[PDB]
């Protein structure tokens, strides 16, 4: 798990650390944002295969 | 000629409903949006305050 | 817009203020949990539409 969330996820030194915690949120959103395009693809495909 | 004419009618009818229902589902989920776009400026000015 | 807010959203006290931001993570997820829900069944019900 730690090897697989590295090596898509950075890592940044202490310089931001407070903002270590803002950036962790924005990956958040932006892994949701392709969750719902991943997902907006699975419904199309669905009512295809239907 | 009739009964071709009920059958369509009738079939039609239930995507009618169905069409109706999802409307209603889509403008719940649209404000649902709008509270999600919200909620940042109200504990913004909460937390400000 | 504000009226919205309040009505749906709470407000904290002065020294429980560092926990607003717990609650504004706690809302952000029970907002994004029901409009995913909510998304759910309009998928579905679009799956019986088409």
């Amino acid at each position: 798990e730690r090897e697989l969330s590295a090596s898509h996820f950075p890592v940044v030194t202490l310089e931001q650390l407070p903002d270590i915690r803002d950036l962790e949120r924005q990956h958040e959103r932006g892994i949701q944002h392709e969750i719902e395009r991943v997902k907006a693809e699975l419904h199309r495909l669905n009512i295809e295969l239907t | 000629e009739l009964e071709t004419a009920r059958k369509q009618q009738q079939s039609l009818q239930p995507v009618a409903l169905s069409w109706e229902k999802y409307q209603k589902q889509e403008r719940q989920l649209a404000d649902w949006l709008t509270l999600e776009s919200l909620l940042p400026l109200w504990f913004a000015q909460q937390a400000s305050h």
